[PDB]
């Protein structure tokens, strides 16, 4: 019986968004590419090498033209011609223009592929920007952070393949199913913003009874996600701020990457 | 004779390319090439000491949690904080459970398919197969019906005729020499290591926040808020929590993971005579456990040609025989100061131009050791180790050639380490020591906490005037790693990494010295040029990380 | 021209010679000399940072407190630490509680019997002294009996032959203008001021952990256990304690000294028309009361040329208008280094050559503000206060030129002063206003522990290697102080004190410009050169203290 | 009835010493002057200044030859030939000789007079020394502290008065009812040091519950003194360990100003 047949390519990516896979549990990693989809492209699992795994890539644009659906991590470097990332002798923003032409659906995993993300930080170095930026006629599914839970992307593959069209996205192409609600307006801690019950510093009293972290500068009031309620590895409890950090806005353009660790959030 | 190029090397983390001249069907000549530039070191310059961690962990996500502990240890070190030993325990148990998944994944994920043809295991025979591991491995996961449902899943993936990433592999390659049940044993294995790894993961996450990328570090300790009763912190049901996944990867390490090892190696026994880096090997020591930064579990060491014998140890992150030997240059990288730089003082100016065989063809800087190339990693590792005499790293390493010993009849020497073979094998002694640091450090938080002491933070302060430099080393899974920060007026003034596949996959130095990657393959024998698979199965053994090694 | 030298100059602190030319009976050209130095400045060198408190406090132990809390804050500055508030509340009670013996002590024990004759308190009818004071206060000990037993002591004392400390006084002196019930009103007061500078100490003491030389001080915060509920911490059953000595001093500081200035100056009018030391004034802000070592309750500026209309304001202890302008020279002092220097580049190196008029003549250095000589002190610092229209400082002032106006008919202006009544009235004013403090601050901390906060000090990180520089400013009881330290590898590479006595006391400067004391003691009439007290109520108005002028 | 006569000389001296007085209470600094001693010179209260002080001096050393009490505040500076303390224009080493000749007792009160203290520490800038080593025919009594508790001087005092001789002296010619004892065998936190019960940091939990100061650098282990017991102020419970700080050293040579605040004492 035929899967749905996947391409992914990594542009500048660090290769966690790949990773998040080996974590996820449904599905796992296994049952994904052996049960869920066809991975018809990845360079991270890929027996083949070299010639023989552009010949695979090229045979799965023609093979499944109009079918696959594309996923790209990390940021595309424009500047200089593109020569910051390049694969088999060639641009990696020609690489993904290449295979956007033939794509049924287009996913940027991560805040690099969803805004350019930490490698577009700062002086921005190599001209980086985002998946949507490099493919402007194409509607591009973001699905940021840094990286994301796994069933982020996972549950918005499968609404693909079982219902047939992308899952509800808000003004910025991000699932509402995950990315709907800025984290402080589901948060565990807000009864201790709403008392003044806050850490001043790690291991302080405040911190060591799960008080807030608005002034260790959680961006939850500025970051739009699911980590308070999804949250992470499928284990119960496990997310920044539950293991007793702040909220970095790693989701968020403008935020993550951009403001100090310290740096307090503005409050709507 | 003639020019070949891999690219891209796949089963690796990020984008690498090979270039190798065969001739007389042996490699004669290799190039190394990095062909992906973020500027990690630059995004980070100006900012507050503090944020850099949390940038910089995103230079791998494969070695995630390394980037981010070797930053804060930089801080720390030019700051001159002592991190609270309770913050210590968390950090190990988080770089050891870490490093457990990440050494997993390499073998299986990874490197297996270098060795292992899946097609061939369709011919296997699931009862021969079973019986080929009596007396061999007690892992409770090798009968007939384990090994009959995997060649069934192998079965059903060849029947649906879309093999996606199994497809075009080097099914039928003259040297794949696995026989049908060993290949099908393999297969089965790499299904059940992603089982142990995900395990791995759980520990890091619970101490983390999340993997990739952990979230409970600072600058002066971490975030995690130790308090037995407290609701909502590291309380004693999350510890109890943590142990219970520390306790599950234990047995597939033992009697699969490290039984593996020894079986390629007495099915490939000529690998132990090939993909030799170098000569000269750096570890740094690793896994703290005092209130000073030191008091380490594991030694470092710099061994100078092969001689184990006269290897000199490292004991402190503070060596300065260490520090002043480390320089980088950039003559064939596409950077435009080429002269070995101090990473204090170090550059990172792009200029590309384009590849040139004698000019620049690599994002990759070029490192030495007081002038020498040097390989890093696990096979540095291990070697710093026996040279250490330290008997856990000595008895686990002679455990293994027990089993290539009944499988073959011969035994492994030390000499045959330094091949591609022994790069494995190293890799695999650390996965296996690794758990005991886990238990230990486990055991040690649990007693700490117990006397009392639940302090994981010191806060710190920066003068806003006045130039400071520190430098954070950490032993990561592919080898010795720094972060050098310099801080000026309070904030980051330069701030370099040095990675450990920047020493292995570096391109030709200074002096037109050749690193591991590239003296690694002169004389490996390519049977077929269009399908270079002997080229691969020598470069996997470093474990690339071209993420790691161009920043 | 006749030429007199006071040596020693008594009821000061240290060790004091004062030279003056004497044209006609009027002193038309004077020297002051600080005769003893120790080179703390020196012996503080080349130590750990957190070590200096504990030290440079020992300059002086009549300002016990004072360079104990500079040196803490300048550490601090040189590591950018922010002091916990409460730190900052307890370092402000002591100092408060401090200032307010010191001014006392001063105004009683070393000034009073400048300007009170005590042989004619013996001819004084005690009923008719009582009298005097009905309607001029309300103090509860001004009764004839209180003051009939006074009386009987100075006779018992006289009687014995043994005058000791009070033989060989200036009794029946010219300048001697009080009537016998008021000489003998001021002995009385004398020894009530014994018991309220004691109670201000009981204060002191219950948080420094004695007095002379407190000992709850760190670079970081404070060394008292705030917890309200643990035993032999600072518990409330303590803070309660600390508040009945703060709530006994305010009565004597109001109904005695306040008054007693007042009526002092109506019987010494002509020196509020003489001892005119500057025409420019410093004082820096004082009482932090935020998190970030800011937010004081006293204002700070520069007043140029007498103008309060157009003063600086400083509001910051990092103003760095207040830091660079700040130098010292030692032309005419006993060092090597003669040009001016900022302390963070100054030198103490001893060059005694004995006494010159015209070359070197003092171990105190010439301090300068952007060239200009400058007075410190209560005058200094009630002149900003009335600059920056203090409300508080205006009406205290106004409650003693009441007192004044009521005796005398007449009112006080500003321009009256800038004399020597005028520097003691700034004092009286500040311990007034002290009283404020105390209860303030008292009030702060009761409030925030029961907020939840018991936080005191923050663990200092101090980097082993690079060069910064911090400097600490406090408002003093003599005047602003500053220590300036530079650390190098750890350790103080310097340390320079800038003390409010060597603002004041210091010898001609690199242009032979004339600094307070010396410029002060010019159009004094000394009635008996043999007997010069003229000369030393003028010198005593700026309480003298020359351990803290040399160091 | 005629009093005993005293004579003060400060050579280096801060005041502190005699500011302890002004703390006293048995007796008090007026009832010490009026009623139990004759102060027959003493800079710092001294009505006559300049030349009528020295008269006061020169009189007071003919008229009570051989009875009165000399006492020394500061360390005596030797470098240079005694110019770093000039009062009247000669060295106060002449000075303080001159009044010794006639002495009946000779004490140094503080550390700096009885063993250099603050002012002889680092490099000695002066090349101050002890009353001791100026006066090496005479037995100083010697009563250390930075400065002492007032009644450890006072009660020196009362004991030659009252009955015509020194208190018993230790053999660094200590009063052995202040100095007889390390502060660490007779201080009251000595159960928790015993316990391992050890203050880190200052505002930690140990600290905050009044443990011992030993690993904060408490130098009582190596301190002779009366701080434990007699205290100070006569408040009750104020000496610097029941305040929350290590005992520095401040009565001992070799301890106070020379070891860290936080370096470690030795303990018997
Ligand atoms: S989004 Fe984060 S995890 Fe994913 S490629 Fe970018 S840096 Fe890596
Ligand atoms: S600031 Fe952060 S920790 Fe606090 S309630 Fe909002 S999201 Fe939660
Ligand atoms: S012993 Fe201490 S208080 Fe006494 S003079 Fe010396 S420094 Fe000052
Ligand atoms: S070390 Fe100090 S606090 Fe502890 S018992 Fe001894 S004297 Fe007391
Ligand atoms: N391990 C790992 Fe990554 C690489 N190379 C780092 O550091
Ligand atoms: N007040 C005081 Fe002492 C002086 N002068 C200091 O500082
Ligand atoms: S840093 Fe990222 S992972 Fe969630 S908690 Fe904040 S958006
Ligand atoms: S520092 Fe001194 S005052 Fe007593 S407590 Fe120690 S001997
Ligand atoms: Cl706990
Ligand atoms: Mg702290
Ligand atoms: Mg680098
Ligand atoms: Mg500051
Ligand atoms: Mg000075
Ligand atoms: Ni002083």
């Amino acid at each position: 019986p035929q899967r749905p047949p996947v391409i992914w390519i990594g542009a500048q990516e660090c290769t966690g968004c790949t990773e998040s896979l080996l974590r996820a549990t449904h599905p796992t990693v296994e049952n994904l590419v052996l049960e869920t989809i066809s991975l018809e492209y990845h360079e991270v699992l890929s027996a083949a090498f070299g010639h023989q795994v552009e010949e695979n890539k090229h045979n799965a644009l023609e093979k499944y033209k109009g079918q696959y659906v594309l996923v790209v991590d990390g940021s595309i470097p424009l500047k200089d011609n593109g020569i910051y990332c390049m694969v088999a002798g060639e641009p990696i923003v020609d690489h993904i223009r290449k295979a956007a032409e033939g794509a049924a659906a287009i996913i940027a995993i991560g805040s690099c592929s969803a805004w350019g993300g930490v490698a577009a930080a700062g002086v921005n170095p190599t001209g980086a920007v985002s998946l949507q930026e490099v493919l402007p006629g194409k509607t591009v599914i973001n699905i940021p952070g840094c990286p994301p839970n796994p069933h982020n992307f996972l549950a918005t593959v499968a609404h693909i393949i079982t219902y047939g069209k992308p899952p509800k996205l808000d003004d910025k192409n991000r699932p509402t199913f995950a990315y709907g609600r800025l984290i402080h307006e589901h948060c565990e801690r807000r009864p201790h913003f709403d008392a003044g019950r806050f850490a001043k510093e790690f291991g302080d009293e405040g911190h060591r009874e799960g008080w807030c972290l608005y002034h260790l500068g959680c961006k939850g009031p500025e970051t739009y996600g699911n980590c308070s309620t999804l949250q992470f590895c499928d284990v119960g409890g496990v997310w920044p701020v539950a293991i007793g950090h702040p909220c970095y806005g790693c989701n968020e353009e403008g935020i993550g990457f951009h403001k100090g660790i310290h740096q307090l959030a503005n409050v709507e | 004779s003639q020019r070949i190029t891999i690219d891209p090397v796949t089963r690796i983390e990020g984008h690498l390319r090979i270039d190798c001249e065969i001739e007389n069907g042996v490699v004669s000549k290799a190039w190394a090439s990095g062909t992906m530039w973020r500027g990690m070191e630059e995004i980070v310059k100006n900012r507050d000491p503090r944020d850099a961690w949390m940038i910089v962990q995103r230079i791998c996500g494969v070695c995630t949690t390394t980037h981010a502990l070797s930053s804060v240890r930089a801080a720390e070190s030019a700051l001159n904080i002592d991190v609270p030993v309770n913050a210590q325990y968390i950090r190990n148990i988080i770089l050891a459970a870490h490093t457990t998944h990440d050494h997993i994944v390499h073998f299986y994920q990874l490197s297996a398919l270098d060795w292992v043809d899946i097609t061939s295991a369709l011919q296997a025979d699931p009862t021969k197969a079973s019986e080929m591991l009596k007396g061999v491995s007690t892992w409770h996961l090798n009968s007939p019906e384990e090994f009959t449902k995997v060649q069934n899943k192998i079965k059903d993936l060849v029947a649906s005729g879309q093999l996606g990433i199994f497809a075009n592999g080097y099914w039928g390659h003259p040297a794949m020499k696995l026989p049908p049940e060993v290949n099908l044993i393999a297969v089965a294995h790499y299904l059940q290591a992603l089982e142990c790894q995900r395990d791995a993961n759980r520990v890091v996450a619970l101490l983390g926040g999340k993997t990739p990328h952990i979230q409970n570090l600072a600058v002066g300790g971490v975030a995690n808020p130790i308090n037995l009763d407290g609701l909502g912190v590291l309380n004693l049901e999350r510890l109890m929590y943590i142990k219970s996944f520390i306790d599950k990867l234990s047995d597939f390490v033992e009697q699969v993971y490290k039984v593996d090892t020894a079986v390629i190696a007495a099915f490939y026994p000529e690998w132990l005579t090939r993909g030799k880096g170098a000569v000269n090997y750096l570890s740094v020591p690793e896994f703290p456990t005092d209130s000073k930064n030191g008091s380490f579990l594991f030694p470092g060491g710099y061994i100078e040609n092969a001689d184990l014998s006269s290897y000199r140890p490292i004991t402190s992150h503070s060596d300065e025989y260490l520090i002043k030997g480390i320089q980088e240059s950039a003559k064939h990288s596409w950077y435009k100061d080429e002269a070995p730089q101090a990473p204090w003082e170090g550059t990172t100016i792009p200029a590309y131009d384009g590849w040139s065989d004698d000019g620049k063809y690599s994002w990759v800087k070029s490192p030495t050791f007081y002038g020498k190339t040097v390989e890093v990693g696990p096979l540095a590792n291990m070697l710093v180790k026996l040279a250490a005499g330290r008997e856990s790293t000595q008895n686990k390493l002679n455990e293994i050639v027990a089993i290539y010993q009944k499988l073959t009849g011969n035994t492994l020497e030390v000499a045959q380490l330094h091949s591609t073979l022994g790069r494995i094998i190293g890799r695999t002694v650390h996965c296996c020591e690794l758990q005991d640091i886990l238990q230990n450090q486990y055991s040690a938080l649990i007693t700490n906490i117990g006397k009392g002491d639940h302090t994981t933070f010191v806060k710190p302060n920066i003068p806003a005037t006045g130039e400071f430099k520190g430098v954070g080393f950490l032993e990561a899974p592919k080898g010795m790693l720094s972060h050098w920060m310099v801080i000026k007026d309070g904030i980051i003034s330069n701030y370099q990494a040095v990675v450990p596949s920047t020493w292995n996959s570096g391109p030709r130095n200074f002096n037109d010295d050749v690193g591991p990657y590239e003296q690694s393959l002169v004389g490996t024998p390519v049977a077929d040029p269009n399908k270079p698979l002997e080229v691969v199965r020598t470069i996997h053994s470093f474990d690339p990380c071209m993420a790691c090694a161009v920043h």
